[PDB]
């Protein structure tokens, strides 16, 4: 399936800034409800399960930046769409993905 | 590595 409005999407992600790996992990989210940092779900829009790609979010637009992240820097995400599925009644009711 | 000031990332803040 394609990432779209009201789908529950599972991604694997790696966060780098200027070539330095800062974080890695996996998450699930309900698409179309501003649940991720600005720019990331827009990069995910329309993608199929199994797609791997990069997304770039200005660090300013996320609340994380007293750090190793320079101001005006870019957050480079390497993202892989692991699974896309229909949301359950619970998930649609609350606007968030559930385990 | 996650830290307090960026704990939600890449989920939206708040
Ligand atoms: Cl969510």
């Amino acid at each position: 399936m394609k990432v779209g409005q009201d789908k529950v999407v599972t991604i694997r992600y790696t966060l780098q800034v200027e070539g330095e790996v800062l974080d890695q992990g996996e998450l699930s989210y309900l698409h179309g409800h501003r649940n991720l940092i600005p720019g990331l779900e827009e990069a995910l829009e329309g993608r199929e399960e199994g797609e791997a790609f990069q997304a770039h979010v200005p660090a300013e637009k996320a609340y994380g930046a007293p750090g190793i992240i320079p101001p005006h820097a870019t957050l480079d995400f390497q993202v892989e769409v692991v699974k896309v599925r229909e949301a359950t009644p619970e998930e649609l009711l609350h606007g968030h993905a559930h385990p | 590595t996650r830290y307090w000031n960026a704990k939600a990332l890449p989920f939206a803040f708040g």
